RNA sequence: CUGCCGAAGUUUCCGGAUAGCAGAAACUCAGAUCAGUUUUAUGAGUAUGUAAAAUGAGAGUUUCUAGUGGGCCAUUUUUGGUAAGCAGAACUGGCGAUGCGGGAUGAACCGAACGUGAGGUUAAGGUGCCGGAAUGUACGCUCAUCAGACGAAAAGGUGUUAGUUCAUAUGAACUAGCCCUGGGCGCUUAAGCGUACUACCCAUACCUCACCGUCUGGGUUAGCUUUGAGAAGCUCAGACGAGUAGGCAGGCGUGGAGGUUUGUGACGAAGCCUUGGGCGUGAGCCUGGGUCGAACAGCCUCUAGU
RNA sequence: GUACGUGAAAUUGCUGAAAGGGAAGCAUUGGAAAUCAGUCUUACCUGGGUGAGAUCAGUAGUCUCUCGAGACUAUGCACUCUGAACCUGUGGUAGGUCAGCAUCAGUUUUCGGGGGCGGAAAAAGAAUAAGGGAAGGUGGCUGUUUAUAGCCCUUGUUGUAAUACGUCCACUGGGGACUGAGGACUGCGGCUUGCCAAGGAUGCUGACAUAAUGGUUUUCAAUGGCCCGUCUUGAAACACGGACCAAGGAGUCUAGCAUCUAUGCGAGUGUUUGGGUGAUGAAAACCCAUCCGCGAAGUGGGAACGCCCUUGUGGCGUGCACCAUC
């Protein structure tokens, strides 16, 4: 799960394919659900929250 | 995110440990020990579109 | 900043080596049956927008300059500002008489001429 | 703004950036020390050691 | 000439009016709905339909308007068959509009569906030589004096291999496998067959990058010394790329006309020739040299015996 | 040179070069040969000397615009300027193709080293204090039980063993290849204003350039490549058309109708049957008398707007087009 957010991590902004080279880009799309950075995308993932 | 991440990867090594203790007791108790289904799957695509 | 050229082969028409009656100007295979129009193996290329070359270096001769054709001294001065990005190409029905005063004037001008030394000889 | 995507994995400048954790991760961390008990019942390696 | 969309090949009534498929326009909506989806449960009879959770995608229209209005093969289902085959319907997709790797070769088989390329990695299939890649490893089976390799076929075998079981070290009855009898060169403790595990080969497939185009989403004016306002420009980002009928857009070329280039030309117009050079994805265009001898062209618009 | 302007293609002869086992044949990649583009250092910077002259004068006039802006004239060449000519500089700095390396970034491939954790907290095993047993039996003698070899099982045993395997390290050391898109600065980070491997390649060198790099033609080698159009047909099979080249050669004009777009005016709209007029072509353009043709004949949702005010959220009103309700 982390080697491939890190690597292969695309985020769906604005319908288009944006890598996550920046935690601003995690933030301003899952930040209403107190998603702030990468690590906390993939604890999503991974422990698979609410 | 610093703490948060700190958190994320305290969670885990405790949520790893307490598998691995668990197994350890059932198997010195001789009883059997069922960990819980995942939650997540990670889907490959292998065949193509025709 | 170096031109790429994606393709220097000519798209030639089909079966065009085979007749004298057809041209080797290219025209789209319209037959139904033909192998080259569905791309078989072996067939020939046909142009597509992907052999496109890049905008920026669209247009550029290989040593990075624009051909502009020139008819007089006037179209050769419009160069002035841009003898960095364009070349004179003196037109081929222009004589004797203006070939020579416009490569004059494009030495001035720091212009390139692709073709300067046409129609005359020297006299050191 | 990000004309080319570099790999967290290989790149540690980015990794830094990405993470601020990773200054301070101490991903090898010794627990047994000096304990180390088996633990495997009579009744489990009987089960076990069967047929 | 290029680019972008792109079917259907058939329900239904009956040559048709419909519809379906594919586009155009105007509407209302993403806090709305939808689905060759999977469920939950209600019932009803392992399935079934209905109603209400997951997953994905913003959805619903209205109007009018091109083409199709054959089938083949394959799968499954099938009813009777009936020398045996088969025939008959129905069910479902693929091809028909579609190239590519393998399959000796081949249109139905195995992979895979297509912008132009560099590198990497694979699929199917392969690695003795033709042929890119182990004359790889570990077990066995097979001797053919037609193997194998890619119906007389059932069986017989003083034919084997493993043998099992039962009788008293042997014999009988048996249990199967393989042989005998009934693409090329070549291979035989395989380069055959079966199993297991490593390595390796390469497709237009997959990944990263560059470039072309299209589509989509933005940004850009008290036009700031970043000057990049042909705002019809400039600029940023992502996705995508087969294609017949047909739909749509932008371009190339020809004769003549209005305007324009204070245009070219006997110091050589037009034309033609050329293994000269350049530009464009292309239609095409520019140019050197030769030949030649009087006219001719670029740009905006108009026109057609283009 | 009357076989007469230009003189294409098919076709023919000669000459030269190359190729050539029962086709040519085209494509892709290179070689060879022939033949081309295809280019160069030459300028910048900084002087000093010398003279030169105006856009320079502690200068005088004229002309055209409008004081001062251009054009000149006379004089000076001192002040400023002219990278201004030359001498003296021997000062500096030096672009195109092809190569080598280094430091990096993106992608990727291939070898290692170290460590954490898990697994019966590996199983074994050694060491090892014992007990028991039998063997395919040592000694004794096939049978036998540690001897004059040992083995197996069990506990014990050091122990918290080691190793293998699995998994993980934001742990680390090399080798190879392919790419360098973008073009002031912005940002996100790391170090300590600055620095950096952080919103995409730069350094250090050479040689050749005056050949290399390429390109073209011919030809060879490797690999591939069934004849085009029409009709047929799932598909092909087919059957047709094609000796070769040049020129000509097929959705045109017009009347009506309907949709759509543009343009003009708009309850109107349309001058060109005709008349007036038009001296520079007068079949144009321009003007319009009378007709006539065609047209005319309340409640909900909602675009848009204002006001708020817990301010966003929503509410309060005004509500086009259009659709539902009376």
């Amino acid at each position: 799960v982390r080697e491939l957010i890190y690597k292969r991590g695309f985020g769906k902004v604005n319908k288009q394919r944006i890598p996550l080279s920046d935690n601003a880009i995690i933030e301003a799309a899952l930040g209403k659900y107190s998603i702030l950075s990468v690590e906390d995308l993939i604890h999503e993932i991974y422990t698979v929250g609410p | 995110i610093a703490k948060r991440a700190e958190a994320y990867e305290a969670e885990y090594r405790a949520a790893e440990r307490e598998q691995i203790e668990l197994a350890r007791k059932a198997r010195a108790e001789g009883n059997y020990f069922v960990p819980h289904e995942p939650k997540l799957i990670f889907v490959v695509r292998i065949r193509g579109i025709n | 900043v170096n031109i790429i050229k994606k393709r220097t082969k000519p798209f030639k028409r089909h079966q065009s080596d085979r007749f004298k009656r057809v041209g080797e100007s290219w025209r789209k295979p319209r037959g139904i049956d033909s192998c080259v129009r569905r791309r078989f193996r072996g067939t020939i290329s046909m142009p597509k927008i992907g052999y496109g070359n890049n905008k920026k270096t669209r247009y550029c001769m290989p040593n990075g300059l624009k051909a502009f054709l020139v008819r007089n001294v006037s179209d050769v001065e419009l160069l002035l500002m841009h003898n960095k990005t364009y070349a004179a190409e003196i037109a081929g029905n222009v004589s004797a008489r203006k070939r020579v005063e416009i490569v004059e004037k494009a030495r001035a001008l720091g212009v390139k001429v692709t073709n300067a030394g046409a129609k005359v000889r020297s006299q050191e | 703004a990000h004309v080319q995507k570099k790999n967290p994995l290989k790149n540690k400048a980015v990794l830094s950036r990405l993470n601020p954790y990773a200054k301070a991760y101490k991903a090898n961390v010794k627990i047994n020390s000096e304990k180390t008990p088996k633990a495997a019942g009579e009744k489990f390696l009987s089960v076990l050691h069967e047929n």
